[PDB]
This record gives structure tokens, C-alpha cells and sequence, in this order.
RNA sequence: CAGAAUAAGCACCGGCUAACUCUGUGCCAGCAGCCGCGGUAAUACAGAGGGUGCGAGCGUUAAUCGGAUUUACUGGGCGUAAAGCGUGCGUAGGCGGCUUAUUAAGUCGGAUGUGAAAUCCCCGAGCUUAACUUGGGAAUUGCAUUCGAUACUGGUGAGCUAG
RNA sequence: UAGUUGGUGGGGUAAAGGCCUACCAAGGCGACGAUCUGUAGCGGGUCUGAGAGGAUGAUCCGCCACACUGGGACUGAGACAC
């Protein structure tokens, strides 16, 4: 069964990025939500929209593509429900020397690491994003 | 121990002049067999060498013109690699700064070695007091005077007019007169000769 | 393997047996020559190469090669082995020091002579 | 200022005294991952008022008995 | 234009009545400012293999985009059964790498790296893997212009 | 009893003591309390010979600690000196 | 004060690995860490000459870690190279859908106490230099108490329907 | 596992305590490894390693244990005492 709703989100971007789909859906919740805006705000992606039908709620994302490659070269989930990962503030890992983002979940919310960083606090180390 | 024997097959060996005689007479004419190493298989420069091969003569090279063994010189890198800075500046530095080597640059010896032998039989005072070491570390605003008994010899006169030829090193100035000089600073890379290649040593002694 | 497999059952480190077990984690043995003899080389090698079985202080009872040309051993001889192999010979692992304890030097030898005993020629 | 631990009673049949199970949550040494541990506490109930299935909260104390060194302080939630 | 010659090996071809012995040739050539390629060569004798493999060398070439004298960040690169771990490094450094790395890198023009073989050590492997991670590195400018941010906002 | 004693460090013929409080019982150059300065019989140049911190000294004093005779000497040449 | 007077050996030279020839012997004598040398021109055995590396030392044996991503947490694999149980059901356990309130166990942050000295590292000091001795720092990645944060995981209450 | 696990009265100790004793109850430990068995003094540290790890516990410092092999107590502030 599926057991990791975020791993399932962050395949279902890779997929969609490898096949160079436009747009990429999937069944929403609150923590797939800000994950989605940490990447459009550090612009991965383009846009993040949520529907409605009626208890269902679907999430959709805007891919972008520059030159011939994806925007998203890399995305690995790092914490995991068999292995979760957390790190203090002075060990929060940097993603390629500080040219990817490691996204972070602090007790002020979802953030990157630089943000982390400069907050002075850790947390829970959700994926790596090049 | 120190090296005592030929010197003129271990320059030949490496292919250059190593400074090892006093200078009356140029290398060509001292040894008339440059570009042959000593043995009968000798063959000419043009001979190729493996990395591991260039690496090892080069700091054989280095080794031979300052008179050091293979222990010293490598508590020498070793020391050059925890300074903070260039570790090949940093190991020319260190050999520049022995006493034998700051005495020869004064001009009281002929040679490395007789400045070594000077040295040895308390004939040289440091900042006034007599010393017999040869490796010890010379510091900036040093002084290094002859002995009172070690003046008025012949082989000092000899290595001071000898000296009077090459040109006297920014770092050192020298009153002959007196037979009396001062250390003011380390030389610089650039001081130094540009045909010494320390990138090598480096990667041997750190391989 | 699984996280949970690792926490359950770890990883293994499987042991490494010594090549000289007649030493017993010792640098040299003394052992009582108890039979001196020559044996033929396995293939490709041909020759008649000589070697003693010892009895050693360890309990053990081994066969050691003897280097060099010419020997005085015989049987009832003391002798110090170390390790060392002679990869062409099945079941010879240690070497006998030469002029140790009654084994002698090698004659007329005058290079490598610290191997094999030698003193300085006069 | 009193060391004090906080479980659950698996155990009421001494004579006042409870077997109360306290459990932690920590990090493996090696594999990182968050594991659970167990240990089982004696503890001195004067009144036997702590029964089986219970959560209690007990406070450390000089020895009652061979094995008893804890003593019951309060019943936070009843069975 | 600097050229290194990797490895030169004989090779056999059966045929009736014998064998026919040739030789193969793995050259890298660079010009240690951010431009190298490499090339293979195959000829009846070693000569011809290597100006082949210089010639080969020659028309494959990359661009690479330094950071300095050293990388911009850490790479894995793998080709086939090799893969190849390479770190920026200080300056005093130097290239700490085996030789066929090595050659690739400093025809490229990096001075100071640490890198790492795992698995095959085999030199045109090894050599196809450098390839590809210094093909792949990227650089703030580039991450950048895909991010539509400043470098200053990259950080 | 306390005492406020001498253990000896350094290299042969240059000791260098440490002055420690501790049980008299210990051995001496073991188990101590709390050392409280050092005493140098053979610095020279620039080295400091004799360096002792009058306040642990007199607190220690004043809680029954027996200084021994070369200790005492030095408390007094220290503050004779400052 | 006297006078060069009292003071150099050891290993190696086929490739790995810096350093090559001549005699002697002829699958013998022998060498050998691995691949391998020796069966009449042996740069690989023994001697000699020459050379190379070290130097009051030089080699051999033994032992630990490394190279070994060769037990793989960092950091490996299972179609054919070693490796998916013959196939199901199910106990302990591991993990587990969406929304909301609350708690604060995991998680994160601050403060305080402690983490002996010596040892390691840094800047100095004294030894003719160095080893060595020594002043002061830094460090001791930990533990405990207490005060905070609530995104995620866990607990508790309520609700939902895509499993 | 049957003084075993807990309780009460009493004894005992410098002092808490099945430490001992008489009764009362049937408890206590164990797959988070009890019981049995092999090996071993522990730590600060030392060697190696990029690190994580691995090996080690001479010389210096702290703690523990032993004194030809076992069982005891006396004196004393302190010993079950090289
Ligand atoms: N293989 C033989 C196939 C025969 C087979 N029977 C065919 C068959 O049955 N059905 C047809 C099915 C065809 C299939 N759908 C298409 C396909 O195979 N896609 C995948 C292959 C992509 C492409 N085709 C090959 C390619 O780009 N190579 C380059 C090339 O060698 C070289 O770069 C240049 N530019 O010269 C090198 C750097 O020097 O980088 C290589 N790149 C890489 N090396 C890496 C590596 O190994 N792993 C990981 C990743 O890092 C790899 N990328």
C-alpha cells in the first residue's frame, strides 16, 4: 500500500519532468502544499493551484522547462517513514555547495535550509531539490 | 652523519651545477664529463624517466646542494606542512634559514661544507654566544659575527673575496670589514632560483 | 538490506586465519631438527630443494625450508625458524635463520650476507 | 527537585507495591532510526490504590525493600 | 594544446594460421583553460594508434566551466561499472586522483581536487565517467538563469 | 590531615613542582584536590619562577590545610614580593 | 694543549619500483611478496665492476589499521556472475489515507551545572638547536536540570471517504 | 527462581535494605535474551582512518580486585590487614 504521500508527490514530479509533461496532478494535502510553495518561491516550478470537487482535493503544478533540460535536474527524498532524518542547526545538509536546496520542516514551518540556517534552528530534512 | 666523498659525480648525477666547490674553476672545466652519469651505463639528459623517477631526482637535487639527510629534510616538510602558507615556500624557507647555509651566504665559506666544518669547530657566534649546531633555525634581526680566535684565517679571507664575486642576498647585509653580519628576514620565493620545482617534492612527500 | 533488517540482525565480520599458526603470534620458534631431507619442486619447477622437519616449543611439529647453498644441519640440530613461505613447494610455510643457534652461515657468500649469516670477509 | 517518572502499572498483585513500565523513545547508535525501550520499575504504593493498566507517576526515595526504590506520588489517569 | 597519453595496449585478432597483433591508444587532449577532450586510436603499430587517438581526441571536446582553478561543487559521475567521486579542494592542494583522472583534470585545468575511483578501474571507463561529470557540473550563472533568481539570491 | 605540598614534574635535574592541595595521604605526584600555582627553581630569561594565587592559598589555610615548610617559605617570598 | 690525528656500514639494480654489464653454472646449483626466472650468450642463481636508496644504522620475521565500496550507517548486491524460502495464511514486530482541536514523548532552541589532571591542537616561554619541559587557551562532539517552539512523527478527542 | 518476590512483629548495622529470623500471601525475572556457557580488570587515553568506523588498554593518572591455595575473626578512627 502506499505508506510515503510525499515520496509519492516528489516521484510523480520526476516522472512528469522525464516525460516533459506540461502540468502534473495529484491528490492533495496541506504538507504536499507547502512543499510546492518552497519550490515555486525558490522557482522550480511555476505554478501551484488546488481544487475542489468535494471532499476530494486536487493539487496541480506548472513544470518548467528552460533551454532542453528541466529546471528539476534532481529530487531525492531524504527522511523517510522506515528511516526519518533530523538534523540540528549546525549540521543541516548543503545541496550541491549552495546552488540546490535541502527543504526543511522547523517548528516555524517549512523553509530551506538557508532559511534554517539563518533562523537558527533545525528540524526534520524532507528532500534535496537540484 | 654527512655525506663525504665525490661531489662532482653527484652533481653530474642530477645534471647541474650544485655549488658543491668554490668556484675557481667553472663545472666544465672541473669535471669535463657533464651530461654523463657516473656509471658506465651513463647515458645523456635526453634519457626519459618516469613521475615517480623526476619526483625523486628532483628532491635528491635539493637534498644534495644543502647537505641534509633524508630524516632531517623529511621533519623539514613535515614541519613546512603545518606552517600555514605554501608548503614548498615554506621548506626553501626552512632550508635557507640553517646556520652553515646563512654563513655561506655571508661569505665566510668557500663552500656549504666549510661553512658546515666553521660552524662545527665554534668558530662562528650567534647574537654573542658560540654555537656548534649547523641546522640551527635562523630568525629575522639575527646577528652572526666570526670569533676572535676564527679571525685571521686565510681560508676566510679566501671565501670572503670569493664571495665578493656573487652578489651579495637582499636579506643579509654584511660588514666584511668587521667580519660581521646581520639576518634581517627569509628569502622569498622569488630570491631563490627559479629552476627548483617544489611541486614535485610535494606530491612525493605527500603521495 | 532494510533499516529494520540492520537493527534486527547487524552486519558480520568474519575472522582472518594467521598463514603461520606454528608460531603463535611469536616474531621466531626454536625447534629440534628432526628430520633433514631434500624434496622435488611442484610443476614447473624441477630441482632437489632442501628442507627439515622441526618439532617447535609451540608443540607443534612443521617442515622449514634451508636457504642458501650448503648446510650443516642433521638430525637432533637446534634450530630458529620464522615465517615465510616457498610458494613451489605444498605444505613448506616457515624458514630456518641461518647461524642462529647450530645452523651456520653460508660459505663464500658476500653480498646479502646479513640473509644467510655471513660475516665480513677479513 | 525529586527525579520522577511517569507509566503505566502492569502489575498490582504484591502486597503494596506496583510493577509500573516506563518507555523511551531513542536513536540507534549506528542505523539512526528511532527505537523504544522498556524497563520495568518497582515502586512502594502504601494504600494500593494504583491498579492494574493505570497510569502513575513515581518519585525516586531511599530503599523500601530489595528491589523497591521508588515510591507512587499520584494516579494521572485511571483504567 | 596539451596532450596525455592514458594507456597503450596489444591486442590479438585469431585467424588460420596465427594471430594478427595490434595496438590501441587512449589520449586526452586540453588546453587548461576549460577545454578538453579525449580519443582512442587502433593501429597495426603504436605511432599510427596514437595519432589516431589524438586525431579521435581532437574532434570530441567539451567546454567546462571552472570555478577558479577547482570545481564548482561535488560530482558523481558513473559509465558503466565505474564510478568516479570528485571534491573542490583548496588552493595548495593539488590533484589528488589516480592517473587517469588525473589526466583528464588537468587538461581540463583544474589544480586542486580530490577525487575517488569506486568499482572498475578501468582507464577508458574511467575516463568516459570524468568526462561526463565535468560535462555535468554546473555553475551559479547557469543555475541562476534556470531559476530566473539573481546570483546574489542563489547564494 | 590537608596539606599544601610540592609535586615534582619535569625532566631530570630541571624539576618543576606543582603546588596542590591535597590529602597527605596520596601519593605524591598523584591524586590531589586542586592545584593553586607552580614554582620554578631554575627559570631563566623571560620564564616566571614563582606563581601562587594568595586567595585558594588562604581560603585553603583557613580550613585547617598544614602548608609544609618549602610551601610555606614561598608564601612568604611571594608576598614579600607583591 | 697535541695532532687528521680516534671514528662506515647495510639492502637493492626483470615488472610492480630509483638503479646494468661481464664472468661461472646449465630445469643443476639456486632465487622467489605476486606474476615468475634457471633446460649454453641468464640485465632475475654466485662472484666482480659500476650504480641506486639509506646512513650509526640497514634488512628479515611477527602484529594492528589502511588501501578493501572485500559486511557497504556514511557506502554494495540477489534474471544469466554467490544470492527470492515451492506456495499461501497468519502471531510478535516494523510501517501506514485525509481534516481539525489538544498534548508536548520523539524533534529543535536558550540558560545553568558538570564533563579531574595529564594527553591531542594553537600562541608563547626555557633548554647552544631539536627531542624534551612548561604558561595560558582551544577542545572534551557527552550527560543532567530547567525554560521555551509546535511544522513533522507519536498520544488523546472529534470528523471524512479516494484504501 | 522458593529467602525466591512482597508484607507484618522482632533481631542486626555507623547507616537504608531478606542483611537475618518467625509467620502471611504467591509472587518476582525472561525473545527489549532470563538461566547456562566461553572470554575479559574498567576508564582518561594509544595506533590507524578523509570521516564514520576498526584495533588496543605497557610506561603516566583515576577506580576496582588480589597477596602460596581456601574458611574466619581480633585490635583499631579506619583492615577482614603484601
Ligand atoms: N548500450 C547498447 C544498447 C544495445 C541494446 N541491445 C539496445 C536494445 O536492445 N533496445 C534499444 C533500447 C535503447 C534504449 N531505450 C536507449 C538507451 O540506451 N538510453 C540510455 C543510454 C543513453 C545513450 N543512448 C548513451 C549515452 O548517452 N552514452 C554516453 C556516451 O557513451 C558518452 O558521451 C558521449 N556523448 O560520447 C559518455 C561520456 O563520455 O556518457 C554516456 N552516457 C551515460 N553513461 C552513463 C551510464 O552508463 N549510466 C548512467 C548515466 O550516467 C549514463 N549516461
Amino acid at each position: 500500500s502506499m505508506q510515503d504521500t510525499v515520496a509519492d508527490m516528489l516521484t510523480r514530479v520526476r516522472n512528469a519532468q522525464m516525460a516533459k509533461k506540461q502540468t502534473v496532478s495529484m491528490p492533495s494535502s496541506k504538507l504536499k502544499v507547502a512543499i510546492a510553495n518552497v519550490l515555486q518561491q525558490e522557482g522550480y516550478i511555476s505554478n501551484v493551484e488546488v481544487a475542489q470537487e468535494e471532499t476530494k482535493s486536487t493539487l496541480t503544478i506548472t513544470l518548467k522547462y528552460f533551454e532542453g533540460k528541466p529546471v528539476i535536474e534532481m529530487v531525492k527524498r531524504v527522511s523517510r517513514p522506515g528511516l526519518r532524518q533530523y538534523r540540528g542547526k549546525d549540521k543541516l545538509p548543503s545541496v550541491k555547495q549552495g546552488l540546490g536546496i535541502a527543504i526543511v520542516s522547523t517548528s516555524k514551518g517549512i523553509m530551506t535550509d538557508r532559511a534554517a540556517r539563518a533562523a537558527g534552528i533545525g528540524g526534520e530534512v524532507i528532500a534535496f531539490v537540484s | 652523519a654527512r655525506y663525504i666523498g665525490p661531489k662532482c659525480k653527484l652533481s653530474r648525477r642530477e645534471g647541474t651545477d650544485l655549488q658543491l666547490k668554490s668556484g675557481v674553476k667553472p663545472f666544465d672545466v672541473k669535471t669535463k664529463k657533464a651530461n654523463k652519469a657516473p656509471g658506465q651505463h651513463g647515458q645523456a639528459r635526453g634519457g626519459k624517466q618516469s613521475e615517480y623517477s623526476l619526483q625523486l631526482r628532483e628532491k635528491q637535487k635539493v637534498r644534495r646542494i644543502y647537505g641534509v639527510l633524508e630524516r632531517q629534510f623529511s621533519n623539514y616538510y613535515k614541519e613546512a606542512a603545518r606552517v600555514k602558507g605554501a608548503t614548498g615556500e615554506n621548506l626553501l624557507k626552512l632550508l635557507e634559514s640553517r646556520l652553515d647555509n646563512v654563513v655561506y651566504r655571508m661569505g665566510f665559506g668557500s663552500t656549504r661544507a666549510e661553512a658546515r666544518q666553521l660552524v662545527s669547530h665554534r668558530s662562528i657566534t650567534l647574537n654573542g654566544r658560540r654555537v656548534n649546531i649547523a641546522s640551527i633555525q635562523v630568525k629575522a634581526g639575527d646577528v652572526i659575527a666570526v670569533h676572535e680566535g676564527a679571525k685571521q684565517q686565510l681560508r676566510i679571507k679566501n671565501a670572503i673575496e670569493l664571495a665578493a664575486q656573487r652578489g651579495i642576498p637582499a636579506w643579509i647585509e654584511v660588514d666584511h670589514s668587521k667580519l660581521e653580519g646581520t639576518f634581517k628576514a627569509a628569502p622569498d620565493r622569488s630570491d631563490l632560483p627559479a629552476e627548483i620545482n617544489e611541486s614535485l617534492i610535494v606530491e612525493l612527500y605527500s603521495k | 538490506a532494510t533499516t529494520n533488517q540492520l537493527i534486527r540482525k547487524g552486519r558480520t565480520t568474519l575472522v582472518e586465519k594467521s598463514k603461520v599458526p606454528a608460531l603463535k603470534a611469536c616474531p621466531q620458534r626454536r625447534g629440534v631438527c628432526t628430520r633433514v631431507y631434500t624434496t622435488t619442486p611442484k610443476k614447473p619447477n624441477s630441482a632437489m630443494r632442501k628442507v627439515c622437519r622441526v618439532r617447535l616449543t609451540s608443540g607443534f611439529e612443521v617442515s622449514s625450508y634451508i636457504g642458501g647453498e650448503g648446510h650443516n644441519l642433521q638430525e637432533h640440530s637446534v634450530v630458529l625458524i620464522r615465517g615465510g613461505r616457498v610458494k613451489d613447494l605444498p605444505g613448506v610455510r616457515y624458514h630456518t635463520v641461518r647461524g642462529s643457534l647450530d645452523c651456520a652461515g653460508v660459505k663464500d657468500r658476500n653480498q646479502s650476507r646479513s640473509k644467510y649469516g655471513a660475516k665480513r670477509p677479513k | 527537585t525529586v527525579r520522577t517518572l511517569t507509566g503505566k502499572v502492569v502489575s498490582d498483585k504484591m502486597d503494596k507495591s506496583i510493577v509500573v513500565l516506563i518507555e523511551r523513545r531513542v536513536q540507534h547508535p549506528l542505523y539512526g532510526k528511532s527505537i523504544r525501550r522498556s524497563t520495568k520499575l518497582h515502586a512502594h504504593d502504601e494504600n494500593n490504590v494504583a491498579k492494574i493498566g493505570d497510569v502513575v507517576t513515581i518519585k525516586e526515595s531511599r530503599p523500601i525493600s530489595k528491589t523497591k526504590a521508588w515510591t507512587l506520588v499520584e494516579v494521572v489517569e485511571a483504567a | 594544446l596539451v596532450e596525455k597519453l592514458v594507456a597503450v595496449d596489444r591486442v590479438a585478432k585469431v585467424v588460420k594460421g596465427g594471430r594478427i597483433f595490434s595496438f590501441t591508444a587512449l589520449t586526452v587532449v586540453g588546453d587548461g583553460n576549460g577545454r578538453v577532450g579525449f580519443g582512442r586510436g587502433k593501429a597495426r603499430e603504436v605511432p599510427a594508434a596514437i595519432s589516431k587517438a589524438l586525431e579521435a581526441a581532437r574532434r570530441n571536446m567539451i567546454t567546462v566551466d571552472l570555478a577558479g582553478t577547482t570545481l564548482q561543487h561535488p560530482v558523481n559521475a558513473r559509465h558503466g561499472a565505474s564510478r568516479v567521486y570528485m571534491q573542490p579542494a583548496s588552493e595548495g592542494t593539488g590533484v589528488i586522483a589516480g592517473g587517469a583522472m588525473r589526466a583528464v583534470l588537468e587538461a581540463a585545468g583544474v589544480h586542486n581536487v580530490l577525487a575517488k575511483c569506486y568499482g572498475s578501474t578501468n582507464a577508458a571507463n574511467v575516463v568516459n565517467a570524468t568526462f561526463k561529470g565535468l560535462r555535468d557540473m554546473t555553475s551559479p550563472e547557469k543555475v541562476a538563469a534556470k531559476r530566473g533568481k539573481s546570483v546574489e539570491e542563489i547564494q | 590531615m590537608v596539606v599544601i605540598r610540592l609535586a615534582r614534574g619535569g625532566a631530570k635535574k630541571r624539576p618543576f613542582y606543582q603546588i596542590v592541595v591535597t590529602d597527605s595521604r596520596n601519593a605524591r605526584d598523584g591524586r590531589f584536590i586542586e592545584r593553586i600555582g607552580f614554582f620554578n627553581p631554575t627559570a631563566q630569561g623571560q620564564a616566571e619562577k614563582l606563581r601562587l594565587d594568595a586567595d585558594r592559598f588562604a581560603h585553603w589555610v583557613s580550613q585547617g590545610a598544614q602548608p609544609s615548610e618549602r610551601v610555606a617559605s614561598l608564601a612568604a617570598q611571594a608576598k614579600k614580593a607583591t
